[PDB]
């Protein structure tokens, strides 16, 4: 081997994607293209007429109706529906992954105990291979390749393009004037959308923190559910921030006006839309300092709230150029890398510190350094676990109590300036939380059995308790058809047949208790699976609504709660063949009444 | 051994004027640095002694073919006594003096892109003593003033406060500063009689100890052996 | 499963790599010898009703005569001794003392500077890991005497694993009530109060019956080679004095209750035998610091 | 709210107000010097075969030539030293020895009466108060090493306030598990195993999570000005001998496990500085008591 | 009723009955005196840069001139001292040192074999027994400072009986919270933080109220007659050294963390007045052993 130059080593160095203008321009364009490829404005605007009719046909009580004819309500619906669909897809994948681990619990246990010296990245690949994961890559390139259409994060500026803003009617109460008023949104809503970008974490990224310390398969499943309980709680808060009538701050980085080669500083301020806490990172030479601050209770004078975790002294009064960026990682993930980078500041160079941080925050790119990667995932587990330095439940509850107080204040302020009718236009009371509001989730089907396409919808888990209704809308080319709905539980399924088109037909009524569980046919279930079979389908939509507006919320389940009670989801993979159904098979039938396989025909 | 014996800035600069770049480059293939190794120190311990290899050890190590490697080889010779293996540099460059490389533009070498922080980290400045650090800062100042980077050298010193306290008090290009300098830069000198023929635990300490003990013998016998080969050249 | 570790064994900070050569070792030994004479001369001056013995001792230590209107600081030797103590603790310390200054101070007296002529016994107990199953709680308190409190909540008896490292020479285990302990793959003996263990003999399993908590008191002894002038009483006093004077106040360092905990923690770090030699020289310097500062307070 | 405090800090009794003049301080200094020579003359006598070194030392101390068939109590110096120790401990103890007798015994040797030239390090932990919420249990055990066991049975995390006083110079906090601690109205940092604090900084707040109990071990170091002849090993031995010999038995006094607990408790009282001055003189007298009694056991 | 006792007080193994006469007592004192000269000479050799002071003292100790390539261990004197130490610890340890060897070594230096010239203070806390009612739990930890944790789960207040033996001179009791303690058949006083007790006064009763646990810290001091050359710091260092080298590894013997625990445990056993005399000679022997090995080390 000849002597090695430094040419190859400079190429693989991390780059500052935020500070560099060319790199930021390129990632904004790709993010826009990915959003436009999956969700098209022209298709969404065309679909508005059908959705407005479907929501009206749900026959909700007065004061709980959703009127998509109002511009503000339509805007909030498409942001919520896109957000909910991405979160819904992630839970379905996590449920699938849980089943694979439970099937191979003998071999998964062997990996967890025997192999501990190897890093999180290698252990994750070993676990994903031993199961039939259908997504066996933990690298960022593999994760991007194996991504669906609904997973793609919501791009806020694309949703807000072309909407009329600032319709003014002066002392006019007439019906014609009001109708024009409903057709536009205020400036505040436009600014909220321009600073909105959702973040959704794949199960493959979550497996690395979960397996870094766990020694048993049950240990691993509990960690996975604990993380996703926190993630889904933050998604609900993010949607609530757009409904309170207040603008949302945007993350920015401060850099010196005229940077010096040997004396340069970078200050990063992260304001995640999904979450209750923010992070401020300062890089002065080789010194890294951070301060975690609350995003609630902020006055108008100061953008930052009370700081809850300290990691040094960070100066937010530094003067320099401001660059706006959108974070693609959660507050927990950003803090995990920040606390790991502080430990390895001496070993790493100045450029590596800046490059590794900027790539993770703006591109969700794990650092190449194996030692740095391992330490970050250990901190990620700590912040999720019960021994976290941050009381996440306390901060999440205060954010909820701060947001609805803002809604009351902003609604009352507008009731004085203009009428109550105008206030209802711009601050709708129906929209509270991503899981509280009545929403629809379009279903995509890739499996066809005897000419019947299968559409899968996961019912639960529920962060709210009360009475909840589920409805299904079927659009088919044929003039007359029969479609079948199957609701799978731990023991048995339902097999409803409806044969109605273009109108929502209610399929399932549930009551959910304060712990989040429901009694489905005599057993406590935390979640159910619904499969809709339909011939020659065009579009299938599932509608979800609560009986009471602003339903009470179930406390978030931490790690101890998940391992306390175990539910079997292995039955969710079963299927029926509607072409071979007879009349006697319809209705509630338990598993004992079937043979091995043939879950559609009962034994004679 | 000659370079480590100089104890004043004006002696050190005079030595670099007469010393070609060839003496700062080794022809021994050596080993790759920054390697965690176990060495045998039987005077103290029965077990193997953990240590890490570095460029500023007294032993020649493999070097890179870039300009960064050549500057690191020069500094290692000044602070440790041995250079590094950089093959086929060139006959013309190897004939030039070390001071010519550091302080003159006629050599044909470009050093504007050098990062002083990176070079210090590669040389393990954290493990260097006060005398070694002062010698390294002398080489940085000479390189900085050649390239017009006087401001960068000052800013680099501000970031590293401990290096600022021991910074040499000489301005390149001014003869008055060199004349009145009162720095002490002697790594190796005539030993105090208290020194014994005993090993040291670290790689750096033992190699430095070897140079110290062999200085008395080198001082008496170097002149005749040098002249026996120098005459009739 | 749960893991319990001693507080003082966690994250030993890197130690200094300067002033560990033969010339610098002699200077620390010279300072200790001359500092001891300062204490003795002050006692002689008080008894003899003459300041002549103290003047000679101060002149040798400080290279200047004592003066009534000048503060007695110990001279340049005191400054050099203070600075080397800062360097030994952390690698981030400045380490600015010149080699010419160190060499001239080692010529004030003749001493070998050997740091392996004798040994000292250190009493800190190193519990690297205590592995406990579910439904059991384990707490570790103390360093010189480690008390391990274990509760069994589950239905049956539980097995608890104890790891004492591979450095400590002997470990004595005493329990509040008789208990069973045995090595891995060994039959359990009849319950008894006291166990004497060799830490190198693998992990130890303790049977925890259901019921009242069992408390185990652990004492350990480790031998570390030290110079003949080493005195644990004076080293301990100097360690406390140095912390109060701010000599150990550097960024990214760990603080310990005693020099016993400091030396054992550095021993148990990865490649910890490198650090143990530097820690002994630091202990000798603290022994000189205690005697010098007690004789010449500032 | 619940309040927990260290046992040895509670109700320090008033100390004596006699034998604190310059002549009385000289007597204690003379007694320590002449008692030290008594213990050294015994060793020198055994090394040789002559009792001459002991006879000279005893004659100076006791003002009488030693004789066989006599107990060798120590003469008038032993009697005077015993009575002044009684007077120092309590203001209720009578002052028996006259000032003329003190002055006569102070002229036997020429030593300075200064008692504040040097310093010493005392390691008693002054936990003045620990304030806890309603649903938390807090227990404090120990003086040299204080272990605080806290358990939270509430729904959420609780904040516990620690007050270490204003006299201690440094306090090192070690936890069974990593915990969060910060000053009043300050953000909490990440969980850490150890903390180094200055008690003058202010009251500290510890976050107590719900679950297993958290035990914090505290170690402190306070410097107190003492004579140069002060020796902690000798002072503590004399304190135990003083209590065993029953010269601390006075009505309405508080008893302590060690001299270190006695001096820290008085420092935290109302007139702390004045109380400590008398206690330091008591410490030197106890040091002389130990050396004298070990040479002359009666 | 439930009974709890200190761990270190349980089952003191018998001490040796050999090498306790005047001739053997002189040999131990001679060894201690000569070992002190050995450690001081090594210091002088370091300061003078000459081996003459150390060779001078090693010749007196080992009756042999040090030679290179031969390990310095202390000669025949080290062999006698090490084996005599083992015999003092346990009665099962053999007696293998001849009387001719003891007499010869005892004549090297002039010194008295007196082991009762002076006294020393030992801080082990003897808790012979703690008797508690049915619904209470009592735990005892520690030897130098004994913490007794008591929890009452019954309906009413319970009485716990404390027995501190008859040997200790004074016992100081400090509680986490104020508590009431009184002797047998004596009215209870007001709650107090601290109690100074005389163990000879009798069994002591503690009222344990229902509620949070009460922790009592106990410190004790006892006087034992020792020779003037006794040094507690040197004896304790030698005890740990003898344990590490394995001299105390004998069948059917009990192991103690400190010499303070060992001497107190033997004192409280039957015929403890006779046992404590042998332990004192062992302590002086361990002091000589500690100084001998520190002068002549082995890696």
């Amino acid at each position: 081997r000849t002597v090695a130059d430094g040419t190859f080593n400079s190429m693989i160095m991390p780059r500052a994607v935020i500070a560099n203008e060319r790199e930021h321009f390129m990632k904004t364009r790709i993010d826009k293209i990915e959003h436009d490829l999956n969700r098209s404005a022209k298709q969404e605007m065309m679909d508005r007429q059908s959705l407005a009719e479907d929501y009206n046909a749900l026959n909700l009580a007065v004061g709980q109706e959703i009127k998509l004819d109002i511009a503000t309500q339509h805007q909030l619906n498409r942001l919520g529906s896109a957000m909910y669909k991405a979160d819904h897809e992630r839970e379905t994948e996590l449920t699938d992954l849980i089943n694979r681990i439970r099937e191979n619990e003998v071999t998964v246990n062997g990996i967890l105990e025997n192999q501990k010296a190897i890093t999180a990245a290698e252990r994750a690949d070993l676990l994903l291979e031993v199961v039939a994961s259908t997504a066996k890559s933990v690298s960022a390139a593999g994760r991007a390749a194996a991504d669906g259409s609904g997973v793609v994060p919501v791009f806020g500026p694309s949703v807000a393009n072309g909407i009329k803003v600032g319709i003014d009617i002066a002392d006019s109460v007439a019906e014609a004037a009001i109708a024009v008023k409903e057709s536009g949104i205020i400036t505040q809503l436009n600014d909220v959308y321009h600073a909105f970008q959702s973040v959704h974490v794949a199960p493959n990224d979550v497996i690395k923190p979960a397996a870094v310390v766990a020694g048993t398969s049950t240990e691993l499943i509990g960690n996975l559910q604990a993380i996703y309980s926190r993630l889904r709680s933050h998604s609900d808060i993010g949607f609530k921030k757009a409904t309170v009538g207040d603008v949302i701050p945007n993350s920015y980085m401060i850099k010196p006006v005229n940077s010096t080669e040997y004396a340069s500083w970078q200050l990063y301020v992260i304001h995640p839309v999904q979450g209750s806490l923010g992070l401020v990172v300062q890089l002065m030479g080789d010194a890294l300092t951070y301060n975690v601050f609350a995003q609630y209770g902020n006055t108008s004078a100061s953008e930052f709230g009370k700081t809850v975790l300290t990691g040094g002294a960070t100066n937010t009064a530094l003067e320099g150029t401001k660059v706006k960026f959108q974070t693609k990682v959660t507050a927990q993930q950003a803090l995990a890398l920040t606390m790991a980078l502080k430990d390895a500041a001496s070993m790493l160079s100045q450029g590596e510190l800046i490059g590794y941080f900027e790539q993770y925050i703006n591109l969700a790119l794990e650092p190449d350094n194996l030692s740095l990667q391992d330490n970050m995932h250990k901190y990620h587990h700590l912040l999720t676990s019960q021994n976290s330095p941050i009381d996440w439940n306390y901060h999440d509850e205060e954010m909820h109590k701060w947001l609805d107080s803002r809604k009351t204040t902003n609604y009352d302020a507008m009731q004085k300036k203009d009428g109550t009718v105008i206030a209802d236009i711009h601050i709708p009371k129906v929209f509270n939380d991503l899981r509280n509001t009545t929403l629809h989730c379009k279903l995509e089907g890739k499996q066809t059995i005897a000419g019947y396409t299968v559409y899968e919808y996961l019912i639960g888990p529920w962060a709210h308790y009360g009475d909840i209704d589920y409805s299904v809308v079927v659009d088919t080319l044929n003039e007359e058809t029969k479609w079948y709905c199957e609701v799978i539980g731990i023991d048995g399924h339902l097999l409803i047949e409806k044969s109605v088109q273009h109108k929502p037909e209610k399929i399932l009524e549930l009551t959910v208790n304060d712990s989040g569980v429901t009694s489905f046919n005599g057993r406590n279930h935390d979640r159910l699976k619904l499969k809709v079979y339909v011939k020659d389908s065009l579009s299938v939509k599932v509608f979800r609504n609560w009986i009471g507006i602003n339903a009470p919320r179930v406390k978030t389940k931490m790690f101890n709660d998940h391992i306390g009670v175990k539910y079997d989801y292995s039955h969710f993979d079963k299927n029926i063949s509607p072409a071979h159904l007879t009349l006697t098979d319809l209705g509630w039938h338990t598993w004992d009444q079937y043979n091995a396989g043939n879950w559609t025909n009962i034994k004679p | 051994m000659d370079v480590l014996s100089k104890g004043s800035l004006k002696e050190l600069l005079a030595h670099l004027e007469k010393t070609p770049l060839e003496e700062a480059i080794s022809y021994r293939i050596g080993t790759v640095p920054y390697q965690n190794v176990l060495i045998s120190r039987n005077e103290y311990y029965n077990q193997l002694y953990p240590d890490t290899t570095s460029l500023i050890d007294g032993v020649s190590r493999e070097g890179q073919r870039n300009v960064n490697g050549l500057i690191m080889s020069i500094i290692s010779y000044v602070v440790s006594g041995s250079g590094h293996y950089i093959p086929n540099i060139g006959f013309m460059l190897l004939r030039r003096s070390i001071l010519d490389i550091l302080t003159k533009h006629d050599t044909g070498l470009v050093t504007n892109n050098l990062n002083y922080g990176i070079i210090a980290r590669n040389l393990t400045v954290s493990k260097m003593n006060c005398e070694q650090r002062k010698r390294m800062l002398i080489c940085f100042k000479l390189l900085a003033y050649k390239d017009g980077n006087q401001n960068d050298y000052e800013i680099y010193l501000n970031q590293n406060i401990p290096l600022k306290q021991i910074a040499p008090n000489f301005i390149p290009g001014d003869m008055r500063t060199v004349i009145h300098n009162q720095d002490q830069l002697a790594i190796v000198g005539i030993p105090a009689y208290r020194l014994t023929q005993s090993t040291e635990l670290s790689i750096r300490d033992d190699n430095a100890k070897s140079y110290k003990l062999g200085y008395v013998d080198w001082y008496n016998s170097n002149s005749f052996l040098r002249e026996r080969s120098e005459f009739n050249l | 499963a749960n893991r319990a570790t001693s507080a003082f064994l966690d994250n030993p900070h890197p130690v200094g790599v300067n002033y560990v050569d033969e010339g610098s070792r002699q200077f620390v030994a010279v300072a200790e010898l001359l500092a001891s004479k300062l204490i003795d001369s002050s006692r002689e001056s008080d008894e003899s009703n003459s300041d002549v013995p103290f003047v000679q001792a101060y002149s040798k230590f400080a290279d200047d005569n004592p003066r009534h209107l000048r503060v007695k600081t110990g001279g340049k030797m005191a400054n050099a001794l203070t600075n080397v103590i800062r360097s030994y603790y952390s690698i981030n310390a400045p380490a600015i003392v010149p080699q010419v200054e160190i060499d001239r101070l080692a010529s004030k007296a003749t001493v070998s500077g050997d740091m392996y002529n004798s040994y000292a016994i250190f009493n800190s107990v190193p519990i690297v890991e205590v592995l406990s199953p579910a439904r059991t709680t384990v707490s570790i308190v103390g360093s010189d005497r480690a008390d391990v409190t274990m509760l069994n909540t589950g239905a049956g008896a539980a097995n608890i694993t104890f790891n004492f490292g591979q450095i400590a020479e002997t470990v004595i285990l005493k329990g509040s009530v008789p208990f069973q302990l045995a090595r891995l793959n060994q039959p359990m003996p009849a319950a008894r109060f006291t166990y004497k263990l060799r830490p190198l003999d693998g992990p130890f399993i303790v049977v925890l019956p259901v019921g009242n908590p069992l408390v185990i008191s652990a004492t350990a002894a480790t031998r570390i080679q030290v110079p003949l002038a080493f005195n644990k009483a004076l080293v301990e006093s100097g360690f406390q004095t140095a912390m109060n004077d701010g000599l150990f106040d550097i960024q990214n360092v760990n603080y310990y209750s005693s020099f016993d905990e400091f030396i054992i923690s550095q021993y148990h770090a990865q490649d910890g035998i490198n650090r143990v030699s530097t820690c002994v020289i630091l202990g000798l310097a603290l022994q000189a610091y205690d005697q010098m500062r007690r004789a010449l307070p500032v």
